[PDB]
RNA sequence: UGAAAUAGAACCUGAAACCGUGUGCGUACAAGCAGUAGGAGCCUCAAUUUAUUGGGGUGACUGCGUACCUUUUGUAUAAU
């Protein structure tokens, strides 16, 4: 509802997007589906057909006193194919549109509840300097945080591009994992309004 | 995510062989023979855990039978005498009295002998 | 100078300051338990046999500690029947110290 | 102390040298050498060679009186095996193991 | 959410899959619930 | 020489099968899935005022006891 930015100005955010509830089962599924979408799933193994050679019967079925065999590339043999060899596969799941929206509402609401959201009027850097933003985070009491602004600056990107546990994102490229991984979130008032409308 | 089972198999097989120490020949050396020796030992132990209670009562009764017959009657008449005198002493304690304190067992037989 | 007492479904021949372990009892460490239903008291030569209890005579013991016994492995196997079950067991016990045998 | 000599790689089976080793084990420096020099076994030339090297090691490296020495420990181990093929009748082949042995001798007061 | 550690599926949501032929204690050892020798116990069996 | 040389070139680590050497105990009048439940003796460590317990090794003697898997109505099976 009514939050206070760093300077002290009064900003009011909708409860439907910033004070909803914590649905852990809902948040877990959306977060874990995002992590499964990070996989590229590129691998394979050879089956019986795929391994080199092994087309002829190694010996006759009866008489030799050995276990019957049909190929030297059997999955029982050393160097043989893999029974159930792996192939490339897709790991991306479907999260329902309302499920993704609801999870982001739950995460942002929970971020406020544990005093991890920081509202600022604006966060701009005069020069593309890492030291300038490192100093601005210190006075903001967030040495490692996730900065969310509208129209991420072309020199604010360079300032944060070297700081270890610090990332600057557009509001339209914020993911559920980023809101949870980082210790704090510095959202501008303008960017908080975007989440108010988009959630 | 290939899983190599060598480490877990080694300590799994070692656990069975450690339990087979003192066995003769292959029963304490090779896992294939030791695993079914350890299982068979556990089966004997489970059955011998019932038979122990069964075997010590035979020992107590025989010791009591010797003690009662030394001075007076037999075991069959001794147990009847103790039952009629409302004496609850177990056969374990009786066999210990008979084998370790003959004066008390002599006095104990008399109480059973006067009751029949 | 010995008595026969009942504890935990079993019977025990006890003497003074003897460490005797019995089945688990609901008593604290150092608590004193008195057994006033002794089955037989033999003080040197005099024999007092209870029918089924010796009147007046009693034994006071103190609960030294409570603990588990040695671990028993319980193995069940049915040959040619695809059946095998194992479990462990540790029996609970109390350590008693016989203080005195009141006549 | 104990002065050790090793004869890793003796081209002979260990079973054939364990018989020779069992008669010099514990004997004095002198009795053991007479046993080895009048043995008919091939393993005795290998044991005597390793025993003599152990004596020189005690006399040279350790500065020890060889007159009071004794064969304190001796054991024959199995070495690396050379694997050969032996043709048999009807076109069958077996594996031949050409076993080698390691001879370790320790002399001491 | 709090953290990537304390994110739990909300008990009842997930169930462990069944693996056939992994020993006596698992309840599916040596046959996978297939029974004994028969057409429906074979590798390519179907109900048709 | 090297930190390391049972890191010495068959060289990192060095498991098991398998084969030796040493020590302790048992074993040459006794019949069998070789264990198990008892159990004397001996040997060895730690306490303890000094053989009294506790831990470890061995196992004389007694009772009971015909491997496992598979397949079967049914297997110690001389069925796989």
């Amino acid at each position: 509802m009514d939050l206070k930015t760093v300077t002290g100005a009064a900003v009011e955010l909708s409860d439907t997007a910033f004070g909803r509830e914590f649905n852990e089962a809902l948040v877990h599924q959306v977060v874990t589906a995002y992590l499964a979408g990070g996989r590229q799933g590129t691998r394979a193994q050879k089956t019986r057909a795929e391994v080199s050679g092994g087309g002829i019967k190694p010996w006759r079925q009866k008489g030799t006193g050995r276990a019957r065999a049909g190929s030297i590339r059997s999955p029982i043999w050393r160097g043989g194919g893999r029974a159930f060899a792996a192939k490339p596969q897709d790991w991306s799941q479907k999260v329902n549109r309302k499920m993704y929206r609801g999870a982001m509402q739950c995460i942002l609401a929970e971020l406020i509840r544990q005093e991890r959201l920081i509202l600022v009027e604006e966060l701009t850097i005069s020069a593309p300097k890492t030291k300038e933003l490192i100093a601005k985070l210190s006075e903001l009491n967030a040495p490692r945080a996730l900065i969310i602004t509208k129209e991420v600056d072309e020199n604010l990107y360079l300032a944060a591009r070297n700081i270890p546990h610090v990332n600057v994102l557009d509001t339209s490229e914020v993911d559920p994992v980023s809101l949870i991984a980082f210790d704090k979130v510095i959202m501008s008032v303008e960017a908080a309004k975007q989440f108010e409308e988009a959630l | 995510a290939r899983v190599k089972r060598g480490v877990q198999a080694n300590r799994r097989h070692k656990k069975i062989l450690k339990r087979a120490k003192g066995y003769y020949g292959a029963r304490s050396r090779v896992y294939r023979v030791a695993v079914q020796a350890v299982t068979k030992a556990g089966q004997y132990a489970y059955r011998d855990r019932r038979n122990k209670k069964r075997t010590f009562r035979r020992l107590w009764i025989a010791r009591i039978n010797a003690g009662a017959r030394l001075n007076g009657l037999s075991y069959s008449r001794f147990i009847n005498g103790m039952k009629k005198a409302n004496i609850t002493i177990d056969r374990r304690v009786l066999a210990d009295i008979a084998m370790h304190d003959a004066a008390t067992f002599g006095a104990l037989v008399e109480k059973a002998k006067a009751e029949l | 100078m010995y008595a026969v007492i009942k504890t935990g479904g079993k019977q025990h021949r006890v003497v003074v300051d003897e460490l005797l372990k019995v089945e688990l009892l609901k008593a604290e460490q150092g608590e004193t338990i008195t057994f006033n239903d002794v089955l037989m008291v033999v003080d040197g030569e005099t024999v007092k046999i209870g029918q089924p209890v010796v009147d007046g005579a009693s034994v006071e013991v103190e609960v030294i500690e409570h603990g588990r016994g040695e671990k028993i492995r319980i193995v069940k196997h049915n040959r040619r029947k695809h059946y095998h079950k194992e479990q462990g067991h540790r029996q609970w016990y109390t350590l008693l110290k016989i203080k005195a045998i009141n006549a | 102390m104990e002065v050790t000599a090793k004869l890793r790689g003796a081209a002979i089976s260990a079973q054939k040298v364990r018989l020779v080793a069992d008669e010099v084990r514990g004997k004095s420096i002198e009795r053991a050498l007479d046993i080895l020099t009048y043995s008919n076994k091939k393993g005795a030339v290998f044991v005597k060679k390793c025993l003599n090297s152990a004596i020189a090691n005690a006399e040279h490296n350790h500065g020890l009186d060889i007159d009071g020495l004794k064969v304190a420990t001796i054991y024959v181990d199995e070495g690396i095996t050379l694997k050969r093929i032996l043709p048999r009748a009807k076109g069958r082949a077996d594996r031949i193991s050409k076993r080698t042995c390691h001879i370790t001798i320790k002399v001491g007061e | 959410g709090l953290r990537l550690n304390e994110l739990s599926p909300g008990v009842g949501a997930k169930k462990t899959a069944q693996r056939r032929g992994r020993g006596i204690g698992s309840g599916l050892g040596k046959t996978g619930g297939r029974g004994v020798k028969g057409q429906k116990s074979r590798s390519g069996s179907s109900i048709r």
